[PDB]
This record gives C-alpha cells, structure tokens and sequence, in this order.
C-alpha cells in the first residue's frame, strides 16, 4: 500500500513556496483512500476522471502538499495566474493529475497567530512548471542596490500568514495536495487495486 | 525601470502589511469593547499607536511618487488616498498644542454641568429638554448650558480655529472648511470630475427646493405649539431655541406628542406583537438576514453568529451598549448592539446590518479602497433598509401585523409627520451650522461678530429666535458635540439626500405602483443586483459614477425627497391655509 495516509493525515504541512514533495513508487495505489478526509472544498482532476483512476497504472505519482489561503485555492490550476501560482508553486499547462483541497482551520489556527507559514510575494520573474525557490534575498525593486537591509525599494520577499480562528471562510488555512501522474517509457510499477 | 511598477509594488507591500496591522488594531478594539478593563484598553491603545505610526511612516514614504507619472487610474487613486498626511503636516509644538486644546475642549464638554436641582448634560438636561413642557424649566437650563459651556469653550475655540487653518494651509489647502469638503472631491473623466468649491454651490441649490416644505412644517409646528405656549409664541414670528425638544434643535422628534395630526389613531408598534410570539434577538437577526437575502444580496458569514455579540452579556461584562458594525478584516464582520425585543432595536438591527452588507461588498477592492464613496454614502445604504422594513406591508408578510389590518390614511399621515419631524427638520439646522463654520474658517466672518452672525442665520435659515440676548461673550455653536469634538457635520445632509435617492432608484427598478414611503424591496432580486453594482466598487471609482450606477444622476437630487412626503406636503398645505407660511426676522421674545 502506497503511503497516501501520511500525506493527507500528516501532523504538520510545509509552506506554499517550500511545498512538500513526495515520490510514490513501487507500491499498490488504492485511489479509494483519498476520500474520508472530510467534505473537500475542491477535488478537481485535470486530464483524467476521478472514477476510472483505478483502471490505469502510472510510473510515478508525485504528491505536492502546501497550505494556502481560501481565496487562493482557485489559483492552483493550469493556466490561471495570481499571487500563489506565479512565484511559489506553478502547475504545468498540460497537467494530467488531481488537486484536492480542504479547510484546516481547527488544526492550523492559533488565537495569538500562527506565523509559521510563509509565502513569497515579490520576485524578479515567474517560475517554471514544478520549480521551487527558497531564496531569502532582498527584492531589488528599484535601481538602488540593496545591501541586505530593508526599506525603500528593498522589500523582503517572504511574508507570513496571520492565521487566526476569527477569520471568515476565505482567509482560513486550506491544505492543498496535488497528485501528478508520470507516464515515462519506464515500466509501470504503481498499479491500482486488484 | 518605470516608477509605475515600483509604485505598484509599494502599494502591494503596504496593503499586505495593513491587512494585518489594521486587523490587529480592530481586534484589540473589539476585545476592549467586549469587556472594558484596564489591560484591554492598554492593548487597544498600543495597537492604535502602532497602526498610526506605521500609517504616518508609509505616508511620509509615499509622498516621493508624484501622481503625474502614474498612468494607471486605480494606482494613482490608491497613492492619493495615502499621500494625504493630515495633522502630521504641522510641527511638533503646533501638533501638541492642537491635541491639548482638543483634549481640553472634550473634557469641558464631557464634564459640563448646569446648576441654577444639580445635574449634568446627559442625565438631567436631556430628559428635561425632551419631556418637560414648562417654559422656565427649559429656558433656565438652555441659558445656563449655553452660558457655561459656551463661555468656557470660546477662548479655546478661537485658537482651535487658527490652529486648524494653519494645519489646512500646511496640507496645501486653504481653510479647514475646504479640507473638510475634500472628501467629496472626485477625479475621473470629463463627466465624472467633481470639485470641492462646486459643493458649496450645490448644498445651497439643494436647499431651495426643500424650503417650502420646511416652511409649511414650521408653520404647522408653530400652530400646534401655540396651544401649550399661549403667551410665548408670535403668530408671525420664529420659535424659541429651548422649545424644539432638544438642547440645540437638531431633531424635532420630541415634539410628536405636542404636534400630532390625529391623536385618536396612534402609530403602529409591534413590540407587544413581537413579545406574544416569543421572539428574541437571534430571531430579529434571522429575520433581518432573510430580508437582506430576499432582495438578492450575499449571505451572512458563519462567524457573524458565533464571534459577534448580538445580545447583552449576562456574564457581568460592561459594554458601551450602543449599535455598531465592526469590520475587522479578512472576512470578519460583527455587530455589537444592545439589542432587545423592542421595535426601535428591531429597525436598528436592519440598519446596522446594511453597513455589514456594504463591508462584505467592497472586500475584493484593495485595502486603500475598502471604504464608501464618501461620508454620506456608507450611512445611506443601511438607512434605506429600515425605510423598507418599517412599512405596514413588510410587517404583515413577516407576521407582526395580522392580515385583517388595513392601511388607513390618518395613520400614514401621522407616520409621515413623525418621520418629517426627524428627517426634514434636521436639514436646515445642519445646513446653517455648516455654512456658519465654513464662513468662520474661511475668514469671512470677523471674530467680533460670531454670535451676531450665528443668531442672524438662525432667523433666516432655520427660523429660530433666541429667548435671551447673547453677545459675543458666549459661543453657542461650540455647545454641540460635533462642533466641540473634531467631527464633520455636512455628511448628514448628503446622507439624507442619498438615502431618498437610493430609495427612489430601487423602487422604480422593481416596477412598484404606489406611494414612495410604502415601498417594499422584498421579493425583488433586481433591486439587489442593481444596488450591488455600487456597493462592490466602494472607493475605487469616483462617487459620481457610483451614484450614476444606481440613480443615473451624477450629483445630488432633492426631487426624490419631495416625493417621499408628497401626501404630507399636500396635507400641510391644506391645513396651513389659515396662517402665514414663513417667519419675520425681527421678533424677539426678550424684547417687549
Ligand atoms: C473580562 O475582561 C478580561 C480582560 O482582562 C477578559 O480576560 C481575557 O479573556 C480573553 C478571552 O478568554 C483572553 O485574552 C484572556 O483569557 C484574558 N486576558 C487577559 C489579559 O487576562 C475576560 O475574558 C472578560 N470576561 C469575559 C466573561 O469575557
Ligand atoms: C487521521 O489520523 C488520526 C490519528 O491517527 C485518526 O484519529 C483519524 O481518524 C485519521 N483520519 C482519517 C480520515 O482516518
Ligand atoms: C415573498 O416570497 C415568499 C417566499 O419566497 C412568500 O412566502 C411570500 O408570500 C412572498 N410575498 C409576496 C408579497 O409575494
Ligand atoms: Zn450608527
């Protein structure tokens, strides 16, 4: 059995820019275990059908988990742009996989404030499909050469989330997992149930 | 390499930090309002100080981006909404002096007492001016108040005016009046451009059409008060300032028992009908939510029923006990209200929920644009809801009035009169006070003729005569809360105009055939999507375009106001035949 339980029922998820990636290979993939993790805010599969997932086999199933706001859940989709899928985690155009997303207010919200989840806001250029950036360099906005200090035309790229339970439904913490299937010429070792 | 993208990045960073700092400040303020303690007050003060420091630092940092290079309209508007400094333009010494003068005036107004009984402003004076009908019992209190508070605030107000003029000139303005009229300044296309100096030409123009109705109402009130005041009212004279149901005369609602068209048919009250059915605060809020959803507005958030304090706490918490609609941010909308099962609270619940529905509309706009079009717009969206929820047709649909009841003419006339005593009677006083403050700040009125010109305008605009002579030693304008404490007062006239404009625009869109005051926007999804077109813009567009999106006009219009009281206007014109509509500006109660 593939470790799908340790991806959706984890204890602490990573940030959006440092999205946690896990490779799933050499194991029977039971696609029926995805359910039972609460009514999902989103269960959108691109290029495949959520029903016939047990009727095929892929070489590798990459699982990318990250926490984002509620209004930014729609930005995790091929083609769409915004503030999340431009400098933190961009999806390929011809993406054949499944994006699941569910609220996690009870687990990832503190009364004082859960400032542990960070997100990149400023960057020189947009990212590429399946690219990670963990740099903490000052964003040189203007022509003034920044010297590691913050101020005018020198802003910090990584900001923090003010997750609190008093938020509404669009700013609460939402955990999003992305399962991307790979079909290289290598022999398939990840099949469904029997 | 262009400054446009740099300004965009700066605004993005400012909004990202403000959506957290202002949220923390609002949360601290709410925690203070929940349980008023010494620690919560300190936390709220620290949060407000941090927010103000951040805002002034960003404003000092934002002034390095002139609006001439910014081509994008929304970016230019966001930069303009932040470059405005305000009181920080003055030096440290002048700012400290102005703050000390403001605090001293606020302390004098809050700790004012009139004794020859010995009471204060709110406990005894308000009740006497509202309920008591004796001539001397009101005259002595009025004279004592306007002789103590006026003479104690005059020397401070004389320097306050100069300090405010200096602050205005320091912010590239001319006078304090022009600074207060800067909120109605719009920018955009050739038709969507409004100027500050253009407002003065409209507020007067809008006053000419409401003059005959106000004259008829004043004549009717005078004829009705002649009975209770036989030897103190002239048939062709003005009314004393202490016989208006209030210390200043802002609202004439206290004169309803003395000025009633038909006493044998009182107004409609649903208090007992609501108590019989066993309703409560949560039921009132659910009915208000159903009313707001029926017209076609978004649904309330789940946190509104959990984190908001809809009822009075029984855990011993001391609240201010007044209605307020708080928008903390990030989808946090709450209502703090001393809600009961009464009818006035039932209408206030629909009034305050309108502000919440407004705040839930422009949430998609940037933080520098999360506000109404002007000071007269935000308070105008919630007021029209009560006008539609307080109709005899809406009360029968909900279940407060039985189906066997029928609308009567005398009851409608009494209701229109009671509404005009509060809505129509406050417009001339507001206009006169604003004109006086504008002409004083502009230096047109010399400092040796403040009281003279004030009482001269009291006779020509409002038609109020003083019962005793008051020389320049007093300062009666400063006796008002909005004048003593720094606050704008022209917003009420614009609100009163815009509420009737919106009411007419939303009633003509639903194809309603009847009186304007008996409209009912319920069961009309077209009246919500048309209003949401303006509520979703907020401050991202000039107020002229926001007003055109609803009513079509790009300026104030008083014709909807005259159509609201048209039956009452005809009734007053028919009843005031055996009288002279108007007043001569020479009669004086103190003179023989
Ligand atoms: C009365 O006011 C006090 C403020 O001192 C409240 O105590 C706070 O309660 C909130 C919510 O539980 C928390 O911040 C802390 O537990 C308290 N803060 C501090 C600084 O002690 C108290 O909750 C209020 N009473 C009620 C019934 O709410
Ligand atoms: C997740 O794990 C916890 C503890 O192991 C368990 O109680 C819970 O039922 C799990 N969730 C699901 C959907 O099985
Ligand atoms: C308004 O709609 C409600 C439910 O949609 C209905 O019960 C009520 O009778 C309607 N009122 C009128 C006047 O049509
Ligand atoms: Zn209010």
């Amino acid at each position: 059995l593939c470790p799908f339980d340790e991806v959706f029922n984890a204890t602490r998820f990573a940030s959006v820019y440092a999205w946690n990636r896990k490779r799933i290979s050499n194991c029977v993939a039971d696609y029926s275990v995805l359910y039972n993790f609460a009514p999902f805010f989103a269960f959108k599969c691109y290029g495949v059908s959520p029903t016939k997932l047990n009727d095929l086999c892929f070489t590798n199933v990459y699982a990318d988990s990250f926490v984002i706001r509620g209004n930014e859940v729609s930005q995790i989709a091929p083609g769409q742009t915004g503030n999340i899928a431009d400098y933190n985690y961009k999806l390929p155009d011809d993406f054949t996989g499944c994006v699941i997303a569910w609220n996690s207010n009870k687990l990832d919200s503190k009364v004082g404030g859960n400032y542990n989840y960070l997100y990149r806001l400023f960057r020189k250029s947009n990212l590429k499909p399946f690219e990670r950036d963990i740099s903490t360099e000052i964003y040189q906005a203007g022509n003034k050469p920044c010297n590691g200090v913050a101020g005018f035309n020198c802003y910090f790229p990584l900001r923090s989330y003010g997750f609190r339970p008093t938020y509404g439904v669009g700013h609460q913490p939402y955990r999003v997992v992305v399962l991307s299937f790979e079909l290289l010429h290598a022999p398939a070792t990840v099949c469904g149930p029997k | 390499s262009l400054t446009e993208e740099n300004a965009k990045t700066f605004l993005n960073n400012f909004n990202q930090e403000a959506e957290d700092l202002s949220y923390q400040s609002s949360l601290a303020s709410w925690n203070y309002n929940t349980n008023i303690t010494e620690e919560n007050a300190q936390k709220m003060s620290e949060a407000a100080a941090k927010w103000s420091a951040f805002y002034e630092e960003q404003s000092k940092t934002a002034q390095s981006f002139s609006l001439q290079e910014i081509q994008t309209p929304i970016i230019k508007r966001q930069l303009q909404a932040l470059q405005q400094s305000g009181s920080s333009a003055l030096s440290a010494d002048k700012n400290k002096q102005l703050n000390t003068i403001l605090n001293t005036m606020s302390t004098i107004y809050s700790t004012g007492k009139v004794c020859n009984e010995c009471l204060l402003l709110e406990p005894g004076l308000d009740e006497i001016m509202a309920t008591s009908t004796d001539y001397n019992s009101r005259l002595w209190a009025w004279e004592g108040w306007r002789a103590e508070v006026g003479k104690q605030l005059r020397p401070l107000y004389e320097e306050y005016v100069v300090l405010k003029n200096e602050m205005a000139r320091a912010n590239n303005y001319n006078d304090y009046g022009d600074y207060w009229r800067g909120d109605y300044e719009a920018e955009g296309a050739d038709g969507y451009n409004y100027n500050r100096n253009q407002l003065i030409e409209d507020v007067e123009r809008t006053f000419a059409e409401i003059k005959p109705l106000y004259e008829h109402l004043h004549a009717y009130v005078r004829r009705k008060l002649m009975d209770t005041y036989p030897s103190y009212i002239s048939p062709t004279g003005c009314l004393p300032a202490h016989l208006l149901g209030d210390m200043w005369g802002r609202f004439w609602t206290n004169l309803y028992p003395l000025t009633v068209p038909f006493a044998q048919k009182p107004n409609i009250d649903v208090t007992d009908a609501m108590m019989n059915q066993g309703w409560d605060a949560e039921r009132i809020f659910q009915e208000a939510e159903k009313f707001f959803v029926s017209v076609g507005l978004p649904h309330m958030t789940q946190g509104f029923w959990a984190n908001s304090m809809l009822t009075e706490p029984a855990d011993g918490r001391k609240v201010v006990c007044h209605p307020t609609a708080w928008d903390l941010g990030h989808g946090d909308f709450r209502i703090k209200m001393c809600t009961k099962v009464t009818m006035d609270n039932f209408l206030t619940a629909h009034h305050e929920m309108g502000h919440i529905q407004y705040d839930m509309a422009y949430a998609r706009q940037p933080f520098l644009l999360r506000n109404g079009a002007n000071e007269g717009f935000h308070e105008a969206v919630g007021e029209i809801m009560s006008l539609s929820a307080a109709t005899p047709k809406h009360l029968k649909s909900i279940g407060l009035l039985p189906s066997d009841f029928q609308e009567d003419s005398e009851t409608e006339i009494n209701f229109l009169l009671k509404q005009a005593l509060t809505i129509v009677g406050t417009l001339p006083f507001t206009y006169m006070l604003e004109k006086w403050r504008w002409m004083v700040f502009r230096g047109e009125i010399p400092k040796e003729q403040w009281m003279k010109k004030w009482w001269e305008m009291k006779r020509e605009i409002v038609g109020v005569v003083e019962p005793l002579p008051h020389d320049e030693t007093y300062c009666d304008p400063a006796s008002l809360f909005h004048v003593s404490n720094d606050y704008s007062f022209i917003r009420y006239y614009t609100r009163t105009i815009y509420q009737f404009q919106f009411q007419e625009a939303l009633c003509q869109a639903a194809k309603y055939n009847g009186s304007l005051h008996k409209c009912d926007i319920s069961n009309s999804t077209e009246a919500g999507q048309k209003l949401l077109k303006m509520l979703s813009l907020g401050n991202s567009e000039p107020w002229t375009k926001a007003l055109e999106n609803v009513v079509g006009a790009r300026n104030m219009d008083v014709k909807p106001l005259l159509n609201y009281f048209q039956p009452l206007f005809d009734w007053l014109k028919e009843q005031n035949r055996n009288s002279f509509v108007g007043w001569n500006t020479e009669w004086s109660p103190y003179a023989d």
